[PDB]
């Protein structure tokens, strides 16, 4: 029981989705056929991996996921990449013609068409459930896709699904790989017509991953592949929790609960470390001490911002490998000294920790060393309001000249719909500004 | 996705056939069209311009057009003339004699519903059409004329797809014929309000290339139209081949045209050198992207540094370091910041394909929406008004049927578009 | 207490149901909008390429009453 479906939207969410399937199967020896020969119980079973894959009686491990995309060319290399035997053909859904990176198009014009469909084949994934938990969604916030047809996927969920869970994976503008001009647009109309739909939302920041492979593992020039593949670490140590059990491991929801102060601040900025080659870590066993230190840097944020500047209202951290409570103790009572956390003074406990006794794995010709401890950490800072100013300042340059606006009015939006979502973000910025301030 | 090409009068056939020439054996098509290439990377998205016919035969998704029988006898002879399916040859007999009003209202009215039939036909067969591309001059009359009726009936019946149209500017400096002003004000009318994009291909910055850069004594059609032929190879790399950015028409347009008037591109082509200076200079991507900013290097007679960029896109083809790119383009927006507007941030976009032209082992395409294209629209407004002061030569198209004030219709509408630009150019971000 | 439990657990259902409501008559209103006004947009456009129609059509008659002199 217990069970998570999830749901890639657009090129970005596709391919991520790819990457964090590949590392699924690899975690839990699952073959690229779907067999997965350390499993006893064959045509079911209530094991912690079946959160996230259904079995039939063949044998067949399947992963609880729907790819979805308005144009088939990256679907169609999951169709006939190394996993195609892993998928159920009805699980990969495509159009014709994308929404040509027009929030729009997505939610309107070309996602009407589709919408239905897409609906269908979830419904036919949660009837396979005994307790369904929700839902994951990952996507750009600049595509057409990712921010258009998410956004209407994820007000139908609420309507079939009411309060049941939805956690928002999403892809933040970075102009060093940025595929249009008026992917501010994208990103402020997705935020603000899902605000309300979403109950917790881990932002990634294209720049901010791009920084950290150029840095940290010397690569000169990333792709998308270099992205993807750090990303899908990042995924799988949130979903670690529900995934595996141990008697230290501590459940996603457990972390939601300290981590969502308020139904509007539901964002949390999350950090990884170690991120080091093969090279670097020949010669270098990083300790948990190390690796938490490192959590606290501001260049290894997934979001550019600077957390010093910002109140802490939470830090989780989720460990995962050959850690032990005594190390991470030490860790932290270092980090609580040499360091300037600041907590908000309406939250008593600020730190949460939990283990995963499951080392963490790469994939062979991936950029990652291999290492026998991993840290995840995801913490809930006003810090990431500056992710929000950024955006809204991109958007106000080009919205005061009504800059490429005819584009979405010509699909049917009015100009309403903008600074109705400009206005909702104004609100944002201002909510992290309050919450920071100190009690009366 | 599949483009529907359509070519008008004899500029347009002339530099549309060389298109497909030229795009024919980047993918490897014989004039027999059949595949003779060796890399899987030729066919991805061959069926962009290509319909599959039953033997392996790719024929171009390519209507020719013309009032005169003349000038499509020739290019069924030239070169890949065998390759274009015969029923899409749709020819008049009387011609046009330079006349815009005999290709927009008579002799080309009567002929526009048998090219009707054909693109039809056409996008019937698409799995998912995009839109269309048109080659014609705007000097001439018939691909002038009759080439923007088309656009207006082809955008009655597909008033959702793209229409995208590679515009040659008259230029005394090549043509002659004195009235070549009259029909491009009463055509640029037409395009300002019914393309979605228009490449200002200019026959003035063409000649000055082959004069003054490539230093030929006296340039002809051949060299003009090389420079065309590299530079629509250019401007469609990321349509024909794998890729992410500007991926297709629609896309191209959300990220050019910030306002729907304002879809006037200049187009740019490097490397560019003559016979003497190509020995003692290696081709880099420094020297491409400096190459691909300088005002010699326009194909529409404008100096970028007279007005502002609202957008750029820039497409490298070859092998070469994406790094290196990358670092070329922010150095070029850095030293050259104050000639970007500052109300569009990201404003360049970049794309790398890996094959290059034949011939060359890196070459980069530059399509630029600067509001110095006013420049080129100046000029012709100048020469318009001109002739209509005296009115000179009215009467042959008022004999067709039209009105006087319809020219000053026309006029006056580019002269809007020109303080347009200039009201864009003059804006701030503050 | 017993008659709060349950006023407790029934304000729990109304509150989804009411959450559920207004989702799904924001979207349901929304769609609507953005049909008329992508509708609208493309009947302009049409209108006025019609007009143009009828301007050939009239310098077609112009040329012949000319022709007759
Ligand atoms: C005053 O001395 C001149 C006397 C003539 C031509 C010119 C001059 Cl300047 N030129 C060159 C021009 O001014 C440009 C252009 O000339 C031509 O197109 C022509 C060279 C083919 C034209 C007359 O202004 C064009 C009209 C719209 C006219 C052109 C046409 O009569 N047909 C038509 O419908 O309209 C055309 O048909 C092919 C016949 C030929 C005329 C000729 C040769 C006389
Ligand atoms: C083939 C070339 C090679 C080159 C190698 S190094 C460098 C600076 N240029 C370039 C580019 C060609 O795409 C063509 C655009 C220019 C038109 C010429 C083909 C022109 O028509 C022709 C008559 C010439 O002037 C040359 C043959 C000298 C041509 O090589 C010049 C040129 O820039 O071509
Ligand atoms: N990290 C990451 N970002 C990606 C990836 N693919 C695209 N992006 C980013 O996502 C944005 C573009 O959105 P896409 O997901 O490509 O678009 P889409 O959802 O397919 O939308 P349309 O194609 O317009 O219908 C840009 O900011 C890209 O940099 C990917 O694989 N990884
Ligand atoms: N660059 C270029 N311009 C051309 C070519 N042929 C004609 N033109 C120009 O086109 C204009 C006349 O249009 P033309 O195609 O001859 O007339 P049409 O047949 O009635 O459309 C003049 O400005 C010519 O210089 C050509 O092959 N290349
Ligand atoms: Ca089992
Ligand atoms: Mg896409
Ligand atoms: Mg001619």
């Amino acid at each position: 029981m217990r069970e998570c479906i999830s749901i890639h939207v657009g090129q970005a969410g596709v391919q991520i989705g790819n990457a964090c399937w590949e590392l699924y199967c690899l975690e839990h020896g699952i073959q690229p056929d779907g067999q997965m020969p350390s499993d006893k119980t064959i045509g079911g079973g209530d094991d912690s991996f079946n959160t996230f894959f259904s079995e039939t009686g063949a044998g067949k491990h399947v992963p609880r996921a729907v790819f979805v995309d308005l144009e088939p060319t990256v679907i169609d290399e999951v169709r006939t990449g190394t996993y195609r035997q892993l998928f159920h053909p009805e699980q990969l859904i495509t159009g014709k013609e994308d929404a040509a990176n027009n929030y729009a198009r997505g939610h309107y014009t070309i996602g009407k068409e589709i919408i239905d469909l897409v609906l269908d084949r979830i419904r036919k994934l949660a009837d396979q459930c005994t307790g369904l938990q929700g839902f994951l969604v990952f996507h750009s916030f600049g595509g057409g896709t990712g921010s258009g047809f998410t956004s209407l996927l994820m007000e139908r969920l609420s309507v079939d699904y009411g309060k049941k869970s939805k956690l928002e994976f999403s892809i933040y503008p970075a102009p060093q790989v940025s595929t249009a001009v008026v992917e501010p647009y994208n990103s402020i109309l997705t935020t603000h017509t899902t605000l309300e739909h979403s109950d917790c939302a881990f932002m990634v920041d294209n720049e901010a991953i791009y920084d950290i492979c150029r840095r940290n593992l010397d690569i000169e020039r990333p792709t998308y592949t270099n992205l993807n593949r750090l990303i899908s670490q990042i995924v799988s140590s949130i979903t670690a929790s529900l995934r595996f059990d141990g008697a230290l491991n501590v459940d996603l929801t457990e972390f939601q609960t300290n981590l969502v102060p308020y139904p509007r601040i539901h964002f949390p900025l999350a950090t990884y470390a170690p991120v080091i080659s093969a090279e670097k870590a020949y010669h270098e066993q990083l300790s948990v001490a190390e690796i938490t230190n490192a959590c606290f840097e501001p260049a290894n944020q997934m979001v550019k911002c600077d957390p010093r500047h910002g109140k802490y209202m939470a830090c989780c951290l989720l460990y995962r490998g050959d850690v032990v409570p005594k190390d991470v103790n030490a860790a932290i009572a270092t980090i609580k000294t040499k360091r300037s956390i600041q907590f908000v003074d309406w939250c008593p406990t600020g730190f949460k920790v939990g283990i995963n006794y499951q080392p963490p794995t790469v994939v062979p010709g991936g950029d990652l060393a291999k290492v026998q401890r991993a840290v995840c950490m995801l913490s809930n800072t006003t810090a990431i309001a500056e992710a929000w100013a950024r955006l809204d300042h991109k958007f106000d340059l080009m919205y005061a000249k009504r800059a490429f606006v005819h584009w979405y009015v010509g699909e049917g939006m009015e100009e309403g719909e903008f600074s109705e979502a400009r206005e909702d973000m104004a609100a944002l910025e201002k909510d992290y500004e309050e919450v920071g301030v100190d009690s009366v | 996705r599949e483009i529907v090409h359509i070519q008008a009068g004899q500029c347009g056939n002339q530099i549309g056939a060389k298109f497909w020439e030229v795009i024919s054996d980047e993918h490897g098509i014989d004039p027999t069209g059949s595949y003779h290439g060796d890399s899987d990377l030729q066919l991805e998205r061959i069926n962009v311009y290509y319909n599959e016919a039953t033997g392996n035969k790719y024929v171009p998704r390519a209507i020719l057009v013309d009032l005169e029988p003349g000038t499509m006898d020739s290019v069924r002879s030239g070169p890949f003339g065998q390759i274009f399916r015969p029923d899409n040859f749709v020819f008049g007999q009387s011609g046009a004699g330079n006349n815009w009003a005999k290709g927009h209202y008579t002799e080309g009215a009567e002929l526009v519903d048998s090219v009707l039939d054909v693109v039809r036909k056409e996008s019937e067969s698409c799995d998912c059409l995009q839109g269309f591309q048109l080659t014609h001059s705007l000097g001439g009359g018939t691909g002038s004329g009759m080439g923007t009726l088309l656009i207006s009936k082809i955008r009655e019946e597909y008033p959702d797809r793209i229409m995208n149209t590679f515009s040659v500017m008259p230029s005394p400096k090549v043509s002659d014929t004195v009235v070549e002003p009259y029909n491009a004000t009463l055509s640029v009318h037409q395009l300002v309000e019914n393309t979605d994009e228009t490449y200002c291909i200019d026959n003035e910055a063409l000649y000055d290339i082959c004069f003054r850069t490539l230093k030929l004594t006296t340039p002809t059609y051949g060299d003009l139209n090389h420079l065309v032929s590299a530079t629509m190879s250019g401007v469609t790399t990321c349509l024909r081949f794998p890729g992410q950015l500007n991926a297709d028409l629609r896309k191209l347009a959300v990220n050019m045209v910030p306002f729907p008037r304002l879809h006037f591109f200049m187009p740019g082509f490097a490397p560019l050198t003559s016979r003497g200076s190509q020995q003692y200079r290696a081709l880099t991507v420094p020297e491409l992207t400096q190459q691909m900013f300088d005002s010699k290097n326009m194909m529409a007679a404008c100096d970028p540094r007279h007005g502002r960029y609202l957008t750029v896109a820039a497409i490298f083809r070859g092998r070469m370091s994406m790094k290196e790119v990358d670092e070329q383009m922010l150095n070029v927006q850095n030293k050259n910041s104050s000639y970007f507007v500052e109300w569009i941030p990201n404003n360049v976009k970049t794309a790398v394909c890996d094959i290059p032209p034949r011939g060359l082992k890196m070459s980069a395409t530059f399509i630029g929406n600067s509001t110095a294209i006013q420049e080129l629209f100046k000029r012709i407004s100048e020469q318009f008004t001109a002739m209509f002061r005296r009115k000179a030569f009215l009467h042959w198209y008022t004999g067709e049927g039209m009105d006087e004030m319809e020219f000053t219709e026309a006029e006056s509408n580019m002269n809007d578009l020109v303080s347009e630009y200039q009201q864009y150019q003059d804006a701030t971000a503050d | 207490k017993r008659e709060h439990e349950r006023e407790v657990i029934q304000k729990a259902i109304e509150e989804n149901n009411n959450f559920i409501k207004m989702a799904k008559e924001k979207l349901a209103q929304k769609m609507e909008s953005n049909k008329e006004n992508r509708e609208a947009h493309l009947a302009a456009m049409l209108e006025r390429l019609q007009e143009k129609d009828k301007h050939a059509e009239e310098v077609r008659k112009n040329k012949e009453l000319k022709e007759e002199a």
